[PDB]
Parts: C-alpha cells; structure tokens; sequence
C-alpha cells in the first residue's frame, strides 16, 4: 500500500485515524493498519489464521490413532469435534463418564484410549466422594491398627562432566 | 526583545502514524 | 510429523507439540494513489508552432 | 520461527543453519509449563478423599461462616476467598507468543480447599494420617490446648471467651486485605514480572542490532542476495539471543516459584493437617490450628495462635 | 577464502559454537541447583527419619511415624518408611467432663 | 555505557540501535541488590523490641 | 577508518561486550538464589534454635 | 598525542618508560600513560569524574 509492504488479512477497520495519518501501529510499534491510497479507507491488518498444533496419541506399541488439538482457535477457523478452552479438539470423542487424568489437555479436560478402542475426552475426577459427620456428642475411636511401609525416592547427585575448550 | 515564557507550547505531531491510548 | 519431530519411529504415550499452520496466501494486492498530475508533454510534441 | 522471521519463507529456510537452537528453547519452556501443573497438586491435592462441606457453619459458638464456601454465589466461594480473587493479548499472540491454560481450574482448586476445611472442622488432624474420625469441636480445641502446655480445663471454663475472641479475629481478616496497599503483593509481583517480561520481549523486534533496517522484507529486496543476506544473519542473531534471554530468565524464575510451592505444600501438611511445634513456622505465638484459602496463582493460610497476657511477678524457688 | 576474509567466517564459527557451550554450562548450573535442593532434603530426612523419630506430618510417610530404613540407589537414596495407621473405628458417646 | 563505548561519543549513539539491553541489565541487578537488604533483616530482625 | 567501515568494526566490539555483561548478570543472578536459600535457612534456625 | 586521542585528566606520573616505549597500558589493554612528543614527560591518564 503506497510503499507499505506486508502480508495478512485485510478487514474493515474502526480505527479513528486523523486526516493526515496514513497507517497505524500496535504496542510493539508494528504496523497493524493502513490507509488505502485510492479509496482512503482504513484496512485492519491481522495475520492469517494460525495457531499451535499438538498431537494427542497413545503409544505406537498399542495403536496408530491420533487426535489433533489446535491451540488458540475454535472450530470455525480450523478449515468427533469438541470445543474446549485450550482450543478446538478433533478426533477425540467426548464422553460424560469421568476418570483419573491420563493425557492432560487443560482446563479440567484429559484424554485417553479406551472402549473397539478409540481416543476419548472427559472431565477429570478429583478423588473419591465422601463426607465426615459433625456432631457435639460422638467420637470415633480406632479399635485396631495396621503397620504399613512406603517407599520414597530422592535424587542426590548427577553426572559430572568437563570440557576441553 | 521582551523575553517571555514558552511554558509548555511548541509540541507537534512528529509523524503520520496512528497511535492511541499509548505512551511514546 | 510427530515421528519426524521427535527424530524417532517410536512415539510414546502423551501429547506432543509439532508445528504451526497458516493459510499461505498467493495473491499480491498492489495499491497506489491515482496518477492525476499528468505531465504536459502535449505542448512539446503536439504544438502548433 | 514465527517470532524470529514471520511469514517470510526465504528467512525460515535460512534459520535452519542453526537447527537445534529453536528446539532447546522450545524444550525449556515446555518443561516449565509442565512443572506449573505439578506445583498446584503438591499443595492442594493432598487428599484422595473429597469431603462434602458440613451443612452447618456454627460449631461450639465458633462460627466458620466467613471461611467456608457460600452457596448463594455462583462461584461458591467463601467471603474471604471471594475477596482475595478480586484484589489480584493479540499483540503478543500475533508474534507467536501464546499463553496456556492450567490443568486445574479455580472451580477444581476450590473443591480441594473445601475438602480440607471439612476434614479440619469435623475430624481434626486424624484425617491427615488415616481415616477421618468424628469429634466435637470443643474437644478438638481441648487437645490443641494441651498441645501448647495449657491444661484443658482452661478451655472449658473459658469456652465462651475463646469462641468470642476467635469470632472477632476472623471478622477482622477482610479489613486487613481490602484496605492494605500490598496485602497480596507477593501474588501480584508474579503476575507483573511475567507480564512485563513478555512485553519487553516483543518490543525487541523493533531493534536493528546494526542492520540497516528492522523490517525483514523491506531490505530483502532493496539489496543483493549476497549483500542483503549478510543482514539476515544479523537480524536473526539479534532476535534469537533476545528469545534466549527470555527463556533463561524464566528457568531461574521458575526455580523460585518451585521453592515457594514446596514451602506451601509443607505448611499444608504441618499447619493445616496437624499442629506444629516449630517456632514461628505457623505464625507468631503458640500454634493451635490453621485454615487454607484459595487465591490467584497461590494459597493463603489463616493461622490461629494462642498468645499469653497480663504477666504478674511472683516469687519463686527451685524446690521445697 | 583469502586470509583477510577467511578469518572472518572462522570468527563467526567460533562465536557461534562458543555460545553453544555457554548454553550448556548455564543449564547445568540451574539443573545443579535443583539436585542440591533434593540432596539437602535427603540429608535432612536421613537425620530426622532414620536417626530419630519425627513428629512432622507426612514428612516421613503418611501415618504415625515409627522408623525408617535407608537403601542405596544409582545417583540417589531410597527410604523405607514404617508407619502406624489406625483402623476399624467405632462410634462412642462422649463428654467434656464427668 | 562506560563498559561499552566508554568515552567514544560516536559509539554511544549506536547502542540505541541494539534495543534496551542496558535497561534490562540495570533492572536485573537492582532486583538482586534489593534482595540482599531483605535477607539480612529476615535473619536478624526477629524482634520488634 | 571512515564511517561505513568503522561502524562494521565497532559493531563487533559492541555485540561481544554485550554478551560479556549478559553472562555476568545471568551468573550473578544464579548465585543470588544460592545465597537467598542459605538466608532462609539462617532465619529458620534463628527462629527454631 | 601523535594521533592517539581520548578524554581524560592529564597528570604527572612516576612511571619510567624504557627508551623504546612511547606509552603504557593497563590490564584491559587500554592506554593509561603517554610520553609527551616534545618534552619527553610521562603523563598519567585518568578518566574525568
Ligand atoms: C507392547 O505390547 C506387547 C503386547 O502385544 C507387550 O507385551 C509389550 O510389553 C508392550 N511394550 C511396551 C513398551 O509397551
Ligand atoms: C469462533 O471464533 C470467532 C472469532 O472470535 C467468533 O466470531 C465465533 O462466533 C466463534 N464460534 C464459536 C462456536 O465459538
Ligand atoms: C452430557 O450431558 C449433557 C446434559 O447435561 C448433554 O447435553 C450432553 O450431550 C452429554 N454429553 C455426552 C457426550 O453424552
Ligand atoms: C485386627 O486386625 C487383624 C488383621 O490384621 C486381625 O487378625 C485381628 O483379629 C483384629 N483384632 C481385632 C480386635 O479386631
Ligand atoms: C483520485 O484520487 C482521489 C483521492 O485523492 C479519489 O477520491 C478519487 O476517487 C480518485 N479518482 C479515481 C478515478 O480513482
Ligand atoms: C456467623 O457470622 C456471620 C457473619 O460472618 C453472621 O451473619 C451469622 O449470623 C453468625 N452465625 C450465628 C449463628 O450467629
Ligand atoms: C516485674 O518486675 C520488673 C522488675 O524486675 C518490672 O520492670 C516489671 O514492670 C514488673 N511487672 C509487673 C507486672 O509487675
Ligand atoms: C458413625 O456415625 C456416622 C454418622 O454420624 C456414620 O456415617 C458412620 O458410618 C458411623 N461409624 C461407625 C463405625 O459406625
């Protein structure tokens, strides 16, 4: 545009340009709007649809099925479709049955490979549902016990290296 | 030459770039 | 794509980030202001004298 | 590649001469992102049993209504928690810089906090080391008084005084948050530091670093393939090290957050799920008990302590 | 390349591959800090879980700590925590005082 | 500035083209310096009396 | 050297020296974290011992 | 001094140069003393405050 080179999508703009201004910039001093030199209209410039792509998969020892998550975009700009916060998820079947989180996606959503088998999406559980009674006249006292042993593993050191510059 | 005080006058638009709600 | 990204033929259970995607435009829109002040060569070549 | 070059294919296929540099940066950020979803499990997900809150919020004269969830609100947050949450992007996104959501949403974190509060009130410390065992609250306090060297009869004779002092101390909490310039400065600083770290990242794309121009396309044509290219190396080196610095600073900052998360997890275990005998660990004075509350990017602990007063001078002797 | 220019491209390789070494060292310095913190915790637990009995909740395992035994491992230490856990509670009626 | 360019008037006008590196540097060092005066009061100032 | 040549030589010194300062800050920052950790221990011992 | 220039304060030094030495340098390979072209006086060069 009259010497202002760039790429992207040109759309209608609501930027209140002054009579002597030809183009505008964002907070990083990068051009994000231009004036058309013939029509004097303002064109809003954005990048063409884009976003990170992640592949959700079980081990290839079991299957070769995948689901694809498009981050930052919903299910209308992408061209078993589920819309979550992370972005549009395609290839996974959403179910209302909750389970423990297996392959995490985000915002409470996880995926797994189950039943014949396919990739599914679900809201992850937090733990077992229970309750403790409050009372002012009753106490619970253990009548038996068990001795148990648990294992804890901690790193202490790592590989020592050296370099001849 | 009755020298006076310029105060805060004499500022002008340095460019033809649209900016809004920003410090430059 | 995941296999190439991880530089392996084996992919372990999990979620992997590979790359991005784009439209990849091929058109070129060039715009300039109308050439109004045509240069008056008329008086140079189409002169009556 | 979206940050360093953009949509210029002649640049993206030049960045390949470095190759592994982008992989290392990607890996480092991925490692941090994963860690952040672990820190919140170590602190809050300490119970495999999610307990329902008690129907009543007034036990023994002690009223925990300001601590427990308030179901009249769509967020089901306690009066204090609902205050903490109110006291604490395209420009970035378009340059290849994105923000990822947490695995555990505020709604899920709240459920863990509720489970811990329900256990603390209805059971006491026993649920943190085995099955939950119901006990009268006044008796729970009696145990906690003995634990600080004060005979339990003191509680029963003064139960009304103690409950009243408690109610007052809890009531004054909101006044210390809603009217203090930096009550939550520790949480806000985390937000401000990462926010500015990212903004100072994108603004470096306007730098030239010795190149004739900051604009990649304008000098990819207005110069020879041999000459202009010499400045592509310059712009790439500049932008690549700018991104490298961002990642390095995030690795250091992440370590600081981890240390804090480890401390918060320790206090959840020792202050909330028990009674601490460590001086000034769970507040000043003699620790009786603690209550957890949720907050943006962090956790808030309410520490209930016993403080002696009205010292009178008596004459003493080693033995009779 | 002639010397006057050949040394320029060589200088470019030196700074490039030198920066690479630098990245390696920096990351190892950060990673080392993480290992040290773990080592400090392991040493603390040795003193409090093995050479004594702890009164810290969930520090030496989940339950009431009785004792612990150390075992060796590649690049680390493994603790076996022996704990007491109550079972089979029953409901009784109680009173503050008699 | 004294470390890079020193007394060279010409050089000092080129640093401006490399971006705000001195600002980030001074900012990082200031933060460290502030923490050093925090460590000492946390350890020793355990009493208000 | 003249301007078109002096700038080429001077830019090499600026880039190199900026890296030297960046290295100092990064390592100085890592060391600060080590001291902060020992300060937290010292404060804990003041309280508990 | 003989084409070597910069900004600073010139004072008398107590350094003794060998007959073949025009100037000296510090640990940063920067000149910190020169011999006067006319009087053969050795001057110390210290940066301005
Ligand atoms: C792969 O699947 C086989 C069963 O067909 C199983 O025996 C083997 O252990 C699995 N290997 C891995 C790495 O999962
Ligand atoms: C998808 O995103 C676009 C852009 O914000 C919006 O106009 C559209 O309504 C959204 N559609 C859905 C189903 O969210
Ligand atoms: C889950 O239940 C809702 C109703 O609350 C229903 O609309 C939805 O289709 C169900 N989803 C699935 C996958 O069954
Ligand atoms: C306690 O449990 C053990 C099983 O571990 C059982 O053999 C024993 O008889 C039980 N004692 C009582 C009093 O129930
Ligand atoms: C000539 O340029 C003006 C803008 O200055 C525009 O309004 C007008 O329509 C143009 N004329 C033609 C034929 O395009
Ligand atoms: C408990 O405290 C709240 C104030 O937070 C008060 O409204 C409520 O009435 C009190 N409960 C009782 C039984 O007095
Ligand atoms: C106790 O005696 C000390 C002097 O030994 C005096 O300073 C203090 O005020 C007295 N306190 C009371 C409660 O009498
Ligand atoms: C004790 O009573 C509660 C109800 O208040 C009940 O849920 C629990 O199962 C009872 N426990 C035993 C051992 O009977």
């Amino acid at each position: 545009f009259n010497g202002l080179k760039g790429t992207g999508v040109l759309t209608e703009s609501n930027k209140k340009f002054l009579p002597f201004q030809q183009f505008g910039r964002d907070i990083a001093d990068t051009t994000d709007a231009v004036r058309d030199p013939q029509t004097l209209e303002i064109l809003d410039i954005t990048p063409c649809s884009f976003g990170g792509v992640s592949v959700i998969t079980p081990g290839t020892n079991t299957s070769n099925q995948v689901a694809v998550l498009y981050q930052g975009v919903n299910c209308t700009e992408v061209p078993n479709v589920f819309q979550t916060r992370a972005g549009c998820l395609i290839g996974a079947e959403y179910v209302n049955n909750s389970y423990e989180c297996d392959i995490p996606i985000g915002a409470g959503i996880c995926a797994s490979y189950q039943t014949s088998q396919s990739i599914i999406a679900y809201t992850m559980s937090l733990g077992a549902e229970n309750s403790v009674a409050c009372s002012n006249n009753s106490i619970a006292i253990p009548t038996n016990f068990t001795i148990s042993v648990t294992t804890e593993i901690l790193p202490v050191s790592m590989t020592k290296t050296s370099v001849d510059c | 030459p009755a020298y006076t005080n310029s105060f805060t006058r004499g500022v002008y638009y340095p460019d033809k770039v649209f900016r809004s709600s920003v410090l430059h | 794509e995941t296999k190439c990204t991880l530089k392996s033929f084996t992919v372990e259970k999990g979620i992997y980030q590979t790359s991005n995607f784009r439209v990849q435009p091929t058109e070129s829109i060039v715009r300039f202001p109308n050439i109004t002040n045509l240069c008056p060569f008329d008086e140079v070549f189409n002169a009556t004298r | 590649t979206m940050y360093i070059c953009g949509d210029s294919t002649e640049c993206s296929n030049l960045l390949l001469q470095y190759g592994s540099f982008c992989t290392q940066l990607k890996r480092a950020l991925t490692g941090i992102a994963v860690e952040q979803d672990k820190n919140t499990q170590e602190v809050f997900a300490q119970v495999k049993q999610i307990y329902k809150t008690p129907p009543i919020k007034y036990f023994g004269g002690f009223n925990f209504s300001q601590i427990l969830p308030d179901p009249s609100k769509p967020s089901k947050r306690s009066p204090i928690e609902d205050l903490l949450f109110n006291k604490v992007i395209c420009a970035q996104k378009f340059k290849g810089l994105t923000v990822l959501p947490p695995l555990l949403t505020d709604e899920m974190i709240a459920q863990y906090t509720s489970a811990l509060l329900a256990g603390t009130i209805c059971s006491g410390w026993t649920f943190g080391a085995g099955p939950a065992l119901q006990i009268p609250f006044p008796m729970q306090m009696a145990y906690r008084f003995n634990g600080i060297g004060v005979t339990q009869n003191v509680l029963y004779e003064n139960q009304k005084l103690i409950a009243n002092q408690f109610n007052s101390a809890i009531g004054k909490i909101q006044d210390s948050l809603s009217s203090t310039p930096s009550a939550l400065g520790k949480l806000q600083d985390v937000v401000n530091h990462n926010a500015q770290a990212l903004n100072t990242l994108v603004k470096q794309l306007s730098s030239k670093f010795g190149a004739i121009s900051s604009v990649l396309n304008d000098i990819f044509s207005r110069l020879d393939k041999p000459e202009a290219e010499v400045q592509i190396d310059r712009l790439i080196t500049g932008r690549l090290q700018s991104l490298q610095t961002y990642v390095t600073q995030q690795l250091i900052r992440a370590a600081e957050i981890r240390a804090s998360a480890n401390l918060a997890a320790t206090k959840m275990s020792e202050c909330v799920l028990g009674q601490s005998k460590r001086v000034d660990f769970c507040g000043k004075g003699y620790h009786l008990m603690s209550f957890p509350q949720s907050a943006p990017h962090g956790v808030v602990f309410l520490h209930v302590t016993y403080v002696p007063a009205q010292e009178k001078n008596f004459t003493t002797a080693p033995a009779i």
